[PDB]
């Protein structure tokens, strides 16, 4: 229950996201005040082909991580941000379950608003690999932080209910990260929905009018990837776009 | 459904006696008797070698002087018949310690008999709770009716 | 001997002592070891010969280390006994490398040695005898001598003697002084051999026995099911857990990270091992079977929370 | 032979012993705390850190004195010893597993004698109180064994008792005592029985009891008009003891 | 260094102290680390029997010899040792399908594995 | 088979990539330590890993199993019965295996435990033998007695191997065995020794005759243990003159110089009239004989007699000293021939081999310092 | 201990005057021939007395199999006596129907 | 443990007043014999009961 | 009919194994214990 | 025994290996062919045990199975053991038939 | 009962002093074809 909230810590000063969930107390430079960050992970295609993670370093400043699933053998690998920006060039192909990174850093409204990190394995040929992933950076004075979990923590004992879906419920009420009113009417309804229909609790969400969660989480692939990216057409990965 | 489920644990309890009785194959204590037939059994070569070193011993004469001797001849089939007194006894220590393993072997394979009877009638049982509630839910078609 | 010090020691912490001038005018090995950060206190027989081969001493006494690897005119303990049999040490020794030496000249006995010829007999004596006995009245569920007996060979409330309570829970002397029986235990496949070297094993044996007791007698009570020999049961748990302290919490991230293969495999990794990727190694695991136990009671007590039989049956009508 | 040894009652005496032993000598002069246990708001755990403070000189000359300190944790960090009327603090960074100290930045000891507040910052959080002043040097004046026997009391003292004195040793030290001559006539037979009590004990130089150890020796008294118990056969048949 | 025999108390069995601090400075705090049975990490798992048989089954035969044991099966090394690995049960047929498909690709010089299917569906020897 | 992998297997039977990755690996192992698949390397093939394929490395379960035993030998220690318990230990555990035990029971089986313990620790030793050169190096026989008349010996030895730091490791030891032999020795006279890799037992037996006057009359007895523990009967030699040979006192036991010898592939046995001084024995005429396999013997010849005498004068008891024999030898101890090979190959594309050549003879001369050595390979 | 004393007494000379000596040279092995005879029997005793034990245990896990299965009768049973007693209920409701 | 008293027993369970009381005595004297609860006093444990 | 089916194989399962029983006869370690107590009574004559 | 483990095997091994060291050892003391000629018929032959109270051993070899230059494995018996008391001043015992 | 099968045969072979020897057959007349009869045709009998 304690990782469902924070994700994975250990006493050596390591830290690992759980449920796509980052979760870091940085100290400012010279600055005993403590920002804690969050960074939510989602994926926007083909996540079976690489692990990608951005970690919070310092001000603007981030690790990209990633280790491919599989392997091509690409002339060059670029990874740019929405597209437009290359954050990593690296030239000869990535190797399979090698983790590679390199240090970024993001302007400030590339970090708060949720931005894209595609990832492009470009071959001798006319094609590439790609998948891609979606993150968003949240920071917190770790007073505003430990209340937020606070109540968090107890709604979610009070419902029986992840913060997956309880985030996820936050977020059809408002665009930022609250509980309130709203959102317990909506909780209300979620419950009330599973009760009355003996539907899962995603299921629920959607009818609280929600987006189809493209989040996974656990062990488990995400809404839409069940509903989608079941056994492929002849492969082909379902994602959405224009 | 209430007097199926109580012959089921009845059935069930039955099946994983006979498991466990089926898996400990021998008590430890088993082991040993049967430990100590074989070792008694082992003392045979001993035995022979000491009563054949006692008759050569006694074809030794014992008295001197103006008179004397006193070898004892028949030392050696004295020996001898006692040796094969001993083999016959360790026969039947060894007929024994057999007697007993295939004792157990045959045990262990009237438990599996029994522990298969358990689970055929589980099997059984679990099907006549299936054939129920199809008779009950004729019963609520019967009641909607 | 001194504690260690880097700077008058050398790098290395090992150094041995000797005799000599006894039977031959060669050395010969008495003693082996480490420097640790205190004192060690190395008490030895030194053995005596009827004809010295020295005047101004019986026998020769002298430490080694790195460096001061060899021996020395003087350096050292000469020792020489007079004809009342009083040993001294001749005034022209060094004694430097020593913190200090002491004859007993009194002693002429030991204590009874566990290592030794008859080690063998003392172990079966001391240890192997009781804890046999003890796990056949477990089997037997006579659990009132079991404990009986288990108490032989260690008590977790210790020792009343004449009225006083001692100071120590090992009753087996090289249990309770870390005593090695055993040399080399990898050249065979024998989980005795492996406690002979390493005595701790015998330590955790005997608590794992320990356990068994109580949470056999917790079981009995509790398969009698009746209020009172619940409320037994329930106090033999909380026995077990006593003696179990603090329950075990792990990590929730390794340093280790999914490591492709070949690296894993890599004999790199191999002989920077051996020689100390050492980041990507396997980790050591806890002991699963006192994970059972932790698990065991955590049933037993949940289920007399909970007024289930010890089979987590409902002790009531729905 | 008396045997003095420092050796610490299990838990928190052994630890803070193991220090003692480690980093000072027999004489050294010491703040011992005898008042430990968990701080209710900082502390996540049941561990706890085992300070002892090393005074300057008394054998050991130190630059400012030392906080010897024992911790649980296996886990490397910045132990914290804060002390709230000194409003100060010795910081061990990146201490041992085990044993470890902080160097005295002052050798202001008084500072020591009052609640103090340590911490792994890991949720280790010990409350140090009972400042205890020892200083362990063990003249052989003090260390005494004494003799009831009947009405009379003999005393005997290692420093003119014993011909050679041990070196100081925390670890061990043994005083073997020359003969010491009992009058033993005066002893209260009864029922053919007396017995010499032996008390070895011996104090350190602040008047601190180390210990003590006592031993008995009986006295078996021969009965000079004891005569033979007699068996004897009677005529009548009749076997009895006289 | 277990703490299951530290917190034990009544055994009083004593932790190898400076050892200890040696060993982690060898091993990146290895010894800290305990782990419950069922981690692919390990020192008993599953995978880290695996590790010794490739160390040692790669070496049987020579780097040049068609039964050379990456030769046959180049995915053996390039696989991790991870816990999903370890724990995702799925079709072995699957798994087989994989492996030929992968190696038909690569040998027909082809993009995909639709591309291998359309090239197989006219192949007539 | 080739790509270790079914392809036949149905979609429904499931499995893990780790499983697979192993499984896969044990079939590609087992061809190639099977001779399935040719040129395997047989260099690797004989490492320790593969050695154990057949137990404990070949299945998981089993190589945890060993595995663990390292870490956790107490999940496997069972004190009902451990490997190397001696037999008293054995009688223990039988003694208490009824159900019905209590503590009247547990009481009387620990006493009769405690009764063969003391039995044990009370053992004297008489004698021993070191079978080899130099006391460095083998291990040294014991033999000791019960006390009781008309007794029973027990023997066991040490490694002098484990002698490490001037110290024998407890696994140095082995425990005392009994011997079985009608056992007689005359004033103690018995050796144990070593011939032909077996024990052996000699001792001289004295039996009272009468002659009116009284005399004796000396035999000597050897004894040897057998492949299942049980000992042979004692065999006799009449020794009765070499014993009349030693102009010794009444009271007075002949010392008995015994040890095996490689050469000759002997049994080496001498007595003599135990004088004060070791070096007096250098001028000592030694009653010997020589003993053979087959239990057939020679008298030792005065040439002989002193030859072995001078080699072996130096282990002699004296009057106030006990000493213990090592295996005669002289200069150096040398095989006379090698039929065992240490090594071996393949030529060149495997169409040949150098095989089974031997060294039918090896002869020596050795000089001091001067060493020769003559193969005729 | 008997058989060993009876050796060292026999191996004392019976006959004394002109003609002497008397001893019994195989007293040694007759006693050692008689303890193992003795040892054998004691094995057999002991084994005797262990299969004893273990066949009574055995019994009794018989007996808790077929204690049980008893055990499981009442249950049924009483399982049984309350269908008819509903069965009996419904007969009264036709009865009043 | 600190009040002998289980805290997370369900309402199903009962016991009297003096029972709990003995067993609330209990705990505490086993946890005082193996120094569970540690400075305990060596006198008393010492006595014969 | 499933349930009769289980029976079924209930009674298949005993019928094999009683079959299974008897066709053995007398076991091998069986035979063994017989030919010993035969040997030891035939050796009267050799005592005799 | 159904119950068997490795040392159980080891013992049985040691207990033949005994038996055979018995026999392989055995000394050829005498013989006699029973027929007129040796080209003819088999030889008896008698053995002897190393030990004290030596036991006689006997068995024989068919001089038919003879065949260019050496004896079939099928003309060799085994050897018997003999239970008589036998105990000949320097070994002078023949068999014969 | 492996161990035992091997002492007569082992398809790896055998190692001897940490040396694979060259021979699966560890019976020596085995590997000889070394005959134990001359004429098995006296009797049925599937040893001879």
């Amino acid at each position: 229950e304690l990782s469902q909230f924070i994700g994975k810590a250990s006493n050596f000063g390591q830290q690992e996201y759980s449920n796509n969930q980052l979760i870091t107390p940085v100290v400012n430079s010279s600055d005993g005040t403590v920002k804690v960050y969050r960074i939510t992970r989602e994926y926007t295609t083909n996540a079976y082909q690489m692990d990608v993670e951005l970690f919070p370093f310092g001000g603007e400043n981030y690790r990209l991580d990633y280790k491919f699933k599989n392997f091509y053998n690409a002339s060059y690998l670029s990874i740019k941000l929405n597209d437009k920006r290359e954050l990593v060039r690296t030239e000869g192909a990535p190797q399979v379950n090698i983790e590679y990174s390199a240090n970024i850093t993001l302007n400030t409204a590339d970090i708060s608003q949720p931005f894209e990190i595609g990832l492009t394995r470009v071959l001798p040929s006319g094609s590439w690999a790609y998948a891609a992933a979606k993150f968003t950076v949240e920071e917190y004075n770790q007073y505003s932080f430990l209340l937020k979990l606070n109540k968090a923590i107890r709604l979610s004992r009070a419902t029986e209910l992840s913060p997956t879906i309880l985030e996820g419920i936050v977020r059809s009420v408002n665009l930022q990260l609250d509980i309130n009113t709203d959102v317990l009417g909506k909780v209300f309804l979620t419950k009330y929905y599973m009760q009355r229909y003996a539907i899962h609790a995603e299921t629920a969400l959607i009818l609280c009018n929600a987006p189809i969660s493209q989040r996974s989480y656990d062990n488990q692939p995400s809404q839409f990837d069940r509903l989608f990216n079941t056994p492929l057409l002849n492969g082909q990965y379902f994602s959405t776009g224009d | 459904k209430t007097v199926l489920e109580k012959s089921k644990a009845g059935a069930q309890s039955r099946f994983d006696s006979y498991g466990k009785l089926y898996d400990e194959n021998i008590n430890a204590g088993e082991n040993q008797a049967m430990t100590l037939r074989a070792s008694a059994a082992g003392l045979t070569t001993a035995v022979q070698a000491s009563r054949l070193a006692g008759a050569a011993a006694d074809l030794v004469p014992n008295i001197f002087g103006f008179a004397g001797g006193g070898s004892r001849w028949g030392a050696i089939a004295e020996a001898t018949g006692y040796v094969m007194e001993f083999s016959a006894n360790v026969m039947n220590t060894e007929a024994d310690k057999i007697s007993q393993s295939e004792t157990y072997r045959r045990r262990r394979q009237e438990w599996e008999i029994q522990r298969n009877n358990a689970e055929a009638e589980l099997k059984q049982i679990d099907a006549q709770l299936k054939s129920l509630a199809v008779r009950r839910e004729a019963a609520v078609l019967q009641k909607t009716s | 001997i001194p504690p260690y010090n880097l700077s008058t020691h050398g790098d290395e912490r090992w150094f041995k002592l000797y005799i000599k001038h006894v039977v031959d005018n060669n050395s010969h090995i008495i003693y082996s070891g480490q420097l640790t950060d205190t004192n060690i206190n190395i008490t030895l027989f030194i053995p005596l010969d009827d004809v010295p081969l020295n005047q101004d001493y019986h026998a020769k006494v002298y430490m080694t280390f790195k460096k001061s690897p060899s021996d020395g005119t003087w350096w050292g303990p000469h020792f020489v006994r007079d004809d009342k049999g009083i040993v001294t040490i001749n005034p022209k020794s060094i004694l430097t490398h020593f913190e200090s030496v002491n004859v007993l000249n009194n002693i002429s006995s030991e204590p009874m040695d566990f290592s030794g010829a008859n080690s063998l007999y003392f172990w079966e004596l001391f240890y192997y005898t009781p804890m046999l006995v003890a796990q056949r009245l477990l089997h037997e569920q006579n659990f009132d001598e079991a404990n009986r007996w288990l108490k032989y060979v260690w008590s977790p409330s210790g020792y009343i003697v004449h009225g006083q309570i001692q100071n120590y829970q090992w009753n087996v002397r090289p249990l309770l002084e870390d005593t090695s029986w055993n040399s080399d235990p990898l050249d065979s496949v024998d989980p005795d051999a492996v406690a002979q070297h390493d005595p701790m094993h015998y330590k955790v044996s005997t608590f794992m026995r320990t356990l068994d007791l109580l949470i056999a007698r917790g079981d009995h009570a509790y398969r009698q099911l009746e209020r009172d020999t619940l409320n037994e049961a329930k106090m033999w748990y909380m026995q077990a857990l006593h003696l179990l302290g603090d329950k075990p919490y792990l990590p929730l991230s390794t340093t280790w990270s999914d490591p492709r293969l070949d690296r894993a495999a890599d004999i790199t990794t191999q002989n920077a091992h051996d020689s100390a990727t050492l980041t990507d190694l396997f980790l050591p695991q806890i002991n699963e079977v006192m994970m059972n136990y932790w698990q065991t009671l955590a049933q037993r007590v949940y289920n007399l929370r909970h007024n289930l039989s010890i089979d987590g049956q409902p002790l009531y009508l729905p | 032979k008396l045997r003095i040894i420092h050796n610490g009652y299990e838990g928190q005496k052994r630890n803070q012993c193991n220090l003692m032993n480690k980093y000072g000598k027999l004489g050294d002069k010491f703040i011992v705390y005898t008042s430990l246990g968990v701080n209710p708001n900082n502390s996540s755990n049941k561990l706890m850190f085992y300070p002892v403070y090393q005074y300057s000189g008394n054998t050991s000359g130190l630059n400012q004195g030392r906080l010897l300190f024992h911790r649980d944790t296996t886990y490397p960090s910045k132990v914290e010893a804060w002390i709230p009327g000194a409003k100060r603090s010795l910081t061990n960074q990146n201490a041992a597993i085990g044993d470890d100290y902080a160097t005295d930045s002052l050798n202001k000891p008084d500072d020591l004698k009052q609640y103090i507040f340590m911490t792994d910052s890991k949720g280790t959080a010990t409350d140090v109180s009972g400042p205890v002043e020892i200083n362990t040097a063990i003249s052989p004046a003090k260390v005494q064994i004494i003799v009831k026997a009947g009405g009379k009391e003999q005393t005997f003292t290692a420093d003119k008792d014993v011909s050679i004195q041990p070196s100081p040793s925390f670890d061990e030290m043994n005083y073997q005592f020359n003969a010491l001559e009992i009058d033993g006539s005066g002893l209260n037979f009864i029922n053919n029985s007396a017995s010499i009590d032996v008390t070895f004990t011996a104090f350190a130089e602040d008047g601190r009891k180390l210990g003590y150890e006592s031993f008995s020796i009986p006295v078996t008294l021969k009965v000079s008009t004891d005569n033979a118990l007699t068996l004897h056969h009677n005529e009548n048949g009749a076997q009895y003891m006289q | 260094a277990n703490p299951q025999l530290q917190n034990a108390v009544h055994l009083a069995i004593l932790a190898p102290n400076a050892e200890l601090i040696g060993y982690n400075n060898q091993f990146s705090g290895r010894a800290s680390q305990y782990v419950a049975p069922g981690t692919v990490s390990s020192m008993f798992s599953p995978a880290a029997y695996l590790t010794e048989l490739y160390r040692e089954a790669r070496n049987l035969h020579a780097s040049d010899s068609v039964y050379y044991l990456d030769t046959r099966r180049p995915d053996l090394k390039s696989m991790a040792l991870s816990q999903q690995n370890m724990d995702i049960e799925l079709s072995t047929l699957s798994l087989s399908n994989e492996l030929l498909l992968e190696s038909i690709k690569t040998e027909s010089k082809l993009e995909n594995y639709t591309k291998v299917m359309e090239m197989l569906s006219t192949f007539r020897p | 088979q080739y790509l270790l992998i079914d392809n036949q297997v149905s979609a429904a039977i499931k499995t893990t990539r780790i499983a697979e990755a192993i499984a896969s690996i044990q079939l590609y192992v087992n061809r190639a330590l099977e001779n399935v698949e040719e040129n395997a390397n047989s260099g690797v093939i004989s490492r320790q890993f593969f050695i154990d394929w057949d137990k404990y490395n070949k299945r998981y379960s089993t190589w945890a199993g060993v595995s663990q035993l390292v870490y956790y030998p107490e999940n496997y220690i069972d004190p009902t019965m451990r490997i190397g318990q001696t037999k008293m230990m054995d009688a223990l555990l039988q003694s208490v295996s009824q159900s019905q035990l209590n503590a009247d029971t547990v009481e009387d089986a620990f006493m009769s435990y405690l009764t063969s313990f003391e039995q044990v620790a009370n053992l004297k030793v008489i004698s021993a033998y070191h079978d080899n050169i130099n006391n460095d190096q083998g291990l040294t026989y014991f033999i000791g007695l019960s006390e009781t008349d008309a007794g029973e010996y027990y023997w066991r030895s040490v490694d002098h191997s484990k002698f490490n730091d001037g110290k024998f490791a407890a696994n140095a030891w082995s425990e005392w065995h009994k011997i079985d032999c009608p056992i007689n020795p005359y004033k103690s006279t018995i050796r144990p020794v070593i011939y032909k890799s077996r024990l052996y037992l000699l001792w001289l037996e004295q039996k009272e005759i009468t002659k009116t006057e009284t005399d004796y009359r000396y035999e000597l007895k050897l004894a040897h243990i057998r492949y299942d523990g049980t000992w042979n009967t004692p065999i006799t030699f009449d020794v009765n003159k070499k014993i009349s040979e030693l102009k010794l006192e009444k009271n007075r036991a002949p010392g008995l110089y015994c040890a095996g010898y490689q050469g000759e592939d002997t049994l080496l046995v001498m007595f003599y009239n135990q004088q004060d001084t070791l070096d007096s024995y250098k001028n000592a005429s030694m009653q010997g004989l020589y003993i053979f396999a087959d239990m057939a013997s020679k008298d030792m010849t005065p040439e002989q007699s002193n030859v072995y005498r001078d080699n072996s004068y130096q282990q002699f008891d004296t009057n106030n000293v006990r000493r213990v024999n090592n295996r005669y030898a002289e200069d150096y101890e040398i095989p006379s021939s090698v039929s065992s090979r240490k090594d071996y190959g393949w030529g060149d594309y495997y169409l040949s081999m150098v095989y089974n050549g031997d060294i039918p003879t090896i002869n020596y001369k050795a000089a001091s310092s001067d060493l020769k050595i003559y193969i005729s390979p």
